């Protein structure tokens, strides 16, 4: 009664904390919240995942229904065990052939996702659509559009985006500064495909552990 | 610190915290928004959270400037 | 049936190893144990207590080890304040 | 052989059946004892990521299961990060966080002691009477 | 270039006194700095008591050191050393030699912009980092997050690092420490991968070499020595070596070496688990770190 | 056990003394029952040992083992190796219904 | 920083408004909605960019600019004192409302009037709680085209506390 009345405001701890934003209401409750405060502000920590305090057991998610229930690793699909077993609604192959798809094709060869120091896995995220995205800003860089957003974007071939006229009065792109766009900055001649400019970066080893060569352990 | 608005649901109120209202608030109160201020209830803790919120030596040449501020130095260059 | 087994784990654990956290652990009570164990092993350690030894600057060594042994104890600070 | 493993635990640890994450967590145990210390924590760290949001499961098959499973990231990772996750979860008010998470600091604390020493997040302003000791430079 | 106890001031050359020509204000994490390195002038590790290294990079015109990358987890660091821009060797109060370097996505980021866009102005940061920061701004407040490189456990405290670029004209450079129990030790990089795939297999070998001889000497009861025969003592390789942390790239040659004084049955009986190379060329390979390593 | 809840441990410094198992327990690491690389043989207290009970097997508790218990490598790793004496006090709900249930 | 999209065809998927925006400027996140229920696209999305100025930028260079399915893509850019006044005269008129108030203070919006009980009342709304003072203080309990009013703050328990000046203070600074 007393002890549950005797807490102080939330707003009282955030002072002692150096990173106010992570405290949350609920730590008015804690039983050493100016202890718990400096733990759970300490730098390296990781809180807690915040599925607690729901009683859905972790999963009630909607979106598992509709996830995919698995893709095999380009690697181990190149095996083609794919085609000689169909696990969709005998298979012997070469002991070099599997080997080498582990050791020799696949040694450098790691997931591309993964997860970094703090990533939590909560029950509405699903890592697949992240997985697309960063590999996306990979491919995808501005002066090149593919050709089906360009027959959607209903442009033909040989002819600037729309954008590129308002970009001539209003100018280049505040965001990229370096970008060069046909027929403005960058020459018209070198239009090419789905490439209607490229960025011209303007700012033109071995890390001690260099191995200079490569060999997996042979399986004969 | 909204108008000692009624609120009938905990997540709703968890909701006000990004809301319109609430950070004009906060905003036209002083107190600048978004997410250190989260968990405000009443007007006058988050002023002195805000209260919470918000040494170099240019040489000048009788050698005794080494306590002299950059600045200072600069304003001695224009009345140089 | 599971559950209560590790309750009696819970207390040979704790009996052999000192200081475990079980559900609700006093500050005081928890902080001891990690002072303890901190304490612990830069005695433990030659390498660290000789460390220490240099750092503080001690006369001897063994000044630094058995400082530690008496610093686990809380007294030891109004020990040191009566001196 | 691990990395071609977890993308197979990704839909595994992630399945909403407590028998796929209870076996999934079974051969984390296993994978993680002998592949510990290999350098593939960066692969450990992503099955704990995953591993972590299922340590408030019941049942004692599922919670037995996940225990070992932590114990054995304990030794693939080190305790640094796994102390890490167990640390920011140590005490909370929620009277059952507190509960799970401090079977898995028993768990460390047995296995590990001089281990954790160097990674308990303690600071003079975090306790009063902290070790004067820590601070010596020479 | 000192630091403060909690901040890093760059003394010019003043007269009748020098003077503060830049101050740089620490993340609110560091409480001291035990020890610092530069790489190049243009970069900086900085170490902490309690946590761990920050590297720094020093911006012109900005007049100030910028993090650009934090630590993965809490480690003491006594002395700390470069290898080379992106990477960082340290040690521990407790003993550990680690050596951390920086992800290949701060790398990009860092190699393709100017430092001055980094405390101020446009550097577009990939989604993920972004809700690392509003997610978790108290670990990911330096935006980047070493990745353990090479984790290591030496008994010792390890005074002073020193990178070698040749060792008595040797090739490979290797990075030599003293330790202030005392000792010498030098961690070598190994060129190719068999190397490093020969001396893992030995080493695998001589880890349980002394399971393996209370193996032996199990079934030959069995058909008509305590476990610790071989290590004399109880404990496993891995497992002592491990510690603190465990062990990452590094593999401890200090066991291999081991190998070299076993008598000829012993160390015949334990290549057999191999298909390669016999006991001479393992000896040849053993004996051929301190020839021409150093 | 591992498997078996109810099984109640001992838990002491382990003797000199060497665990006996019998043929049909054979082959199990007395914590995780594992049959795969064991490393280093079972010990446990005198208390445990003494007259007739020594003979029993240290997991089931009943039959008299001829052959010595072993550590996997995966408890040798965990550390449940030095844990204390492995021994199985209680009979157990699983072999006390099989009695009951033939006779 | 974010901008709204609009006018857009469900068969407009992310990756093509990602390839579509980078163009532009640099795109730090997008939420394009997906309805549950018709499992489709809504057809309109969110762009934040990695600043205002990108994001004003391309507010300016991509409105009514691209052309997508044939339909046009949009792009648009994403507290107050209060009195209670009854037993109003059936000739006041709101512009005479305005008028009386405008000399003691100005009106963030115009007068609300209402009906209670046959009861002539109207919502004041001042951009001053000192102003508002002062319409009350000359205008309380006072007879205009022949019929007496009350002037008093409105009910939100009624406007005009303590934190209620302090905070209308700020809202005025
Ligand atoms: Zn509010
Ligand atoms: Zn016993
Ligand atoms: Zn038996
Ligand atoms: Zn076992």
């Amino acid at each position: 009664k007393r002890r549950k009345t005797e807490k102080p405001s939330l707003s009282q701890l955030k002072s002692q904390v150096p990173y106010p934003q992570i405290i949350e209401w609920y730590d008015c409750d804690a039983r050493y919240p100016g202890l718990l405060a400096s733990i759970k502000c300490t730098k390296n920590v990781i809180p807690v995942p915040s599925h607690w305090q729901s009683k859905k057991e972790y999963l009630s998610g909607r979106s598992l229904l509709g996830k995919r229930p698995f893709e095999l690793p380009d690697i181990i699909k190149k095996t083609n065990i794919e085609q000689m077993r169909s696990t969709l609604p005998a298979l012997d192959l070469d002991y070099k052939k599997l080997h080498d798809v582990f050791f020799k094709i696949g040694a450098n060869w790691k997931p591309d996702h993964l997860l970094c120091f703090g990533d939590v896995y909560y029950e509405n995220r699903n890592l697949f659509e992240e997985t697309n995205w960063k590999r996306m800003v990979d491919h995808k860089r501005p002066g090149r559009i593919s050709q089906e957003l360009r027959a959607i974007m209903n442009l033909p071939e040989g002819q600037l985006p729309p954008w590129c006229m308002k970009m001539k009065d209003i100018g280049l792109p505040t965001g990229y500064p370096d970008l060069k766009i046909a027929g403005l900055n960058w020459d018209i001649t070198n239009l090419k495909g789905d490439v209607y400019g490229k960025i011209i970066p303007n700012h033109h080893r071995n890390y001690f552990g260099a191995l200079i060569s490569f060999e997996t352990p042979e399986f004969e | 610190i909204c108008s000692n608005k009624v609120y009938n649901g905990r997540r709703t109120f968890e909701r006000h915290f990004n809301e319109e209202r609430h950070i004009y608030h906060l905003r036209c109160l002083g107190i600048e928004p978004s997410s250190v201020f989260k968990g405000i209830t009443k007007i006058k803790e988050a002023q002195e959270l805000w209260k919470n919120m918000q040494e170099l030596e240019l040489e000048e040449e009788d050698e005794e400037g080494n306590v002299m501020s950059k600045k200072v130095y600069d304003e001695l260059k224009k009345q140089g | 049936a599971e559950k209560q087994r590790q309750l009696k784990l819970q207390k040979i654990y704790k009996q052999k190893y000192i200081g475990l956290g079980d559900e609700s652990t006093t500050r005081e009570q928890w902080q001891r144990n990690v002072r303890n164990d901190t304490l612990n092993t830069l005695q433990g350690h030659s390498a660290s207590l000789e460390y220490v030894s240099l750092s503080r600057g001690d006369l001897s060594i063994r000044d630094t080890r058995i400082h530690l042994l008496k610093s686990m104890s809380p007294g030891y600070k109004a020990y040191l304040r009566e001196e | 052989y691990i990395y071609f493993i977890t993308p197979l635990l990704e839909d595994a640890l992630t399945d909403r059946d407590l028998v796929h994450r209870q076996t999934a967590s079974n051969v984390i145990t296993h994978l993680a004892l002998n592949c510990s210390g290999t350098g593939h924590e960066d692969a450990f760290i992503h099955l704990m990521n995953l591993l972590i949001p299922n340590i408030f499961e019941t049942s004692p098959h599922a919670i037995m299961r996940i225990l070992e499973g932590l114990e054995a990231l304990s030794q693939a990772l080190g305790p640094g990060l796994f102390m890490n996750y167990i640390w920011a979860g140590l005490f909370h008010p929620a009277k059952n966080v507190r509960k799970a998470f401090w079977r898995v600091y028993n768990n460390m604390y047995v296995m590990y002691q001089d281990a954790m020493v160097p990674f308990y997040p303690v600071t003079p302003d975090n306790n009063e009477e902290y070790i004067e000791e820590l601070d010596l430079v020479l | 270039l000192t630091a403060m106890g909690s901040t890093i001031v760059l003394y010019g050359l003043g007269k009748k006194q020098l003077l503060r020509r830049s101050v740089t204000q620490t993340p609110v994490s560091i409480t001291k700095i035990v020890s610092m390195h530069q790489w190049n002038y243009e970069r900086l590790a900085v170490g902490d008591i309690h946590e761990s290294v920050t590297l720094f990079i020093w911006d012109p015109a900005g007049n100030v050191f910028i993090p650009y990358v934090d630590d993965s987890v809490k480690r003491h660091v006594t002395v700390l050393k470069f290898l080379d821009e992106a990477t960082v060797i340290g040690a521990d109060r407790y003993g550990n030699a680690w050596t951390l370097r920086s992800p290949p996505e701060c790398e990009k980021i860092m190699s393709n912009h100017d430092p001055s866009e980094l405390s101020n102005g446009a550097i577009k940061y990939p989604l993920d980092v972004i809700t690392l920061q509003q997610k978790l701004p108290n670990t990911y407040d330096c935006k980047f997050k070493f990745q353990l490189l090479n984790h290591f456990f030496v008994n010792d405290i390890i005074t002073d690092f020193h990178i070698l670029d040749s060792l008595s004209n040797s090739d490979r450079p290797g990075c030599i420490y003293m330790g202030l129990q005392g000792t010498v030790g030098c961690f070598i990089p190994l060129l190719s991968k068999g190397n490093v795939f020969m001396m893992g297999n030995i080493e695998n070998i001589m880890a349980e070499a002394d399971d393996t001889f209370y193996l032996d000497y199990e079934s030959r009861k069995k058909n008509n020595i305590c476990e610790g025969s071989c290590s004399i003592l109880g404990r496993d390789h891995q497992e002592y070596r491990s510690y603190y942390a465990p062990v990452r790239k590094v593999i401890d040659g200090d066991l291999c070496e081991n190998f070299l004084r076993l008598s000829l049955n012993e160390q015949e009986f334990l290549a057999k688990n191999l298909k390669s190379v016999q006991v001479e060329d393992i000896i040849q390979t053993i004996n051929e770190v301190r020839t021409n390593y150093m | 056990s591992r498997h078996q809840f109810d099984l109640i441990m001992c838990l002491k410094q382990p003797g000199v003394q060497t665990g006996l198992l019998c043929e049909k327990c054979d082959g199990k690491c007395p914590i995780c029952d594992s049959y795969v690389r064991p490393k280093r043989k079972v010990r446990v207290c005198e208390n445990c040992s003494f007259g007739k009970q020594a003979k029993n097997c240290i997991i089931c508790n009943l039959n008299v083992g001829v052959n010595d218990a072993f550590y996997c490598w995966e408890c040798c790793r965990l550390g449940k190796d030095k844990d204390g004496c492995p021994r199985i006090l209680n009979l157990g709900s699983n072999r006390l219904d099989r009695h009951f249930e033939k006779k | 920083n974010t901008v709204y999209v609009g006018n857009i065809d469900p068969r407009i998927t992310k990756e093509q408004l990602y390839e579509l925006f980078i163009q532009i400027n640099p795109v730090l996140r997008i939420k394009y909605p997906k309805d549950k229920v018709l499992q489709a696209y809504q057809g309109y999305a969110f762009i934040e960019f990695y600043n205002q100025g990108d994001a004003q930028y391309a507010i300016k260079i991509m409105n009514n600019t691209v052309r997508l399915y044939d339909r046009l893509i949009k792009v648009r850019q994403v507290p107050i004192a209060k009195l209670f006044i009854k037993n109003l005269a059936d000739s006041i008129d709101s512009d005479q409302l305005v008028k009386i108030f405008n000399k003691f203070g100005k009106l963030i919006r115009e007068p609300e009037i209402f009906y209670l009980s046959k009861l002539k009342c109207a919502y004041v709304y001042f951009e001053d709680f000192e102003k508002a003072d002062l319409a009350i203080k000359s205008l309380n309990n006072q007879l205009v085209a022949n019929n007496r009013i009350t002037v008093d703050y409105a009910f939100k328990n009624g406007k005009g506390n303590a934190k209620y000046g302090d905070d209308v203070d700020r809202l005025l600074n």
